[PDB]
Formats: C-alpha cells, structure tokens, sequence
C-alpha cells in the first residue's frame, strides 16, 4: 500500500491468484474506498492450463 | 458503523448491497435506522433467501 501511495495512483488493474489467499484484496479495496481509488481486480488463477492462452 | 456509512457519503451513494447473515442483518438495518438512511433517495439489495425471514 505503501507502494501504491508513493505513486499516488488513483487506477489500476489488480490481477490476482487464489492461492496466495484475497487478503491483500480485501486490504487494497479498503485503502481504496478511503483513497477514492478505482480497482479492478481480477481472478486469473483459476483459468485452465489446457488453454492458457487464449482467456 | 458510523463511520462507516461516513465513508459512503463522501462518495454520496444512494444504492448499497448488503450480503450478511442473519443476526449481522438486524444489526446493520438496525444502526441504518438510528442513522437515519432508510429514508427515500436511497436502495437496498439484501443476498441471501432470507429476505423475508428477516424482520423488515
């Protein structure tokens, strides 16, 4: 997050795996809703190997 | 929760979901009351098959 402030972002796209757990999910979309930022987040982890390509 | 529904009014917003269970519910439609925000301008959409079990 602190990261995030030193770039003064407003923006961005957040790509994301399960596995690691949504934690930091829930904490970026709370610094969000405070700092009027504009997430879209999305979950690429569950995408089948099969095709990984083209999703 | 105070300041949480604070929070929403800096957006403004008129239009909230709620996805709780029950008992949590009571308690937010609750503070909801005591603060007031059930008045018309506003919206809600309660997620769950409880709708009516709940006490509205």
């Amino acid at each position: 997050l602190s990261l995030i402030e030193y770039y003064q972002w407003d923006k961005f796209a957040y790509l994301y795996d399960s596995d690691r757990g949504l934690s930091t999910l829930q904490a970026v979309l709370d610094s969000a809703a405070e700092k009027k930022w504009q997430v879209t987040a999305i979950n690429v982890g569950n995408i089948n190997n099969d095709k990984k390509d083209e999703t | 929760y105070r300041s949480l529904f604070q929070d929403l009014e800096l957006k403004k917003e008129r239009r909230v979901i709620l996805d709780c269970e029950r008992d949590k519910v009571n308690d937010i439609v609750d503070q909801v009351i005591t603060i007031g925000k059930h008045v018309k301008g506003y919206h809600y959409i309660i997620a769950n098959l409880g709708f009516t079990d709940g006490d509205l």
